[PDB]
């Protein structure tokens, strides 16, 4: 079986692509000017919200 | 704290801490309402919240 073959080698780059983004400022500063700020403390709901996207198993 | 006294008899135990500059902390033997000169003073806190008593009783 008389032939004539042209070969293309493929190379498959599997990176490990984790991202990690968040919808939030960078700085969450916390200002404590009035006295119930002190006693009852500072809460922030929400600051920050992780989106998770990953090729591997991720913790 | 001393009760009112009554002629010239006590000469000192009532009168007003006088002062030309009352922006800086008064000397050792001048008068003070709570705490003193030195580092004898009361811990901070607030009338509100109760640590120990609360209200007008406490410090």
């Amino acid at each position: 079986n008389l032939i004539s073959e042209q070969n293309v080698t493929v190379t498959m780059d599997l990176q490990p692509v984790l991202q990690l983004g968040m919808q939030g400022s960078e700085t969450v500063s916390f200002v404590f000017s009035q006295i119930s700020e002190y006693i009852g403390g500072l809460t922030q709901y929400g600051a920050v919200d992780l989106s998770v996207s990953s090729t591997v198993d991720w913790c | 704290k001393t009760a009112f006294d009554t002629g010239r008899a006590a000469l000192g135990e009532n009168n007003v801490y006088a002062s030309r500059d009352p922006f800086d902390r008064p000397s050792a033997d001048a008068r003070y309402i709570a705490g003193g000169n030195a580092p004898a003073e009361v811990a901070g806190g607030s009338y509100l919240v109760d640590d120990g008593a609360s209200g007008s009783n406490g410090a």
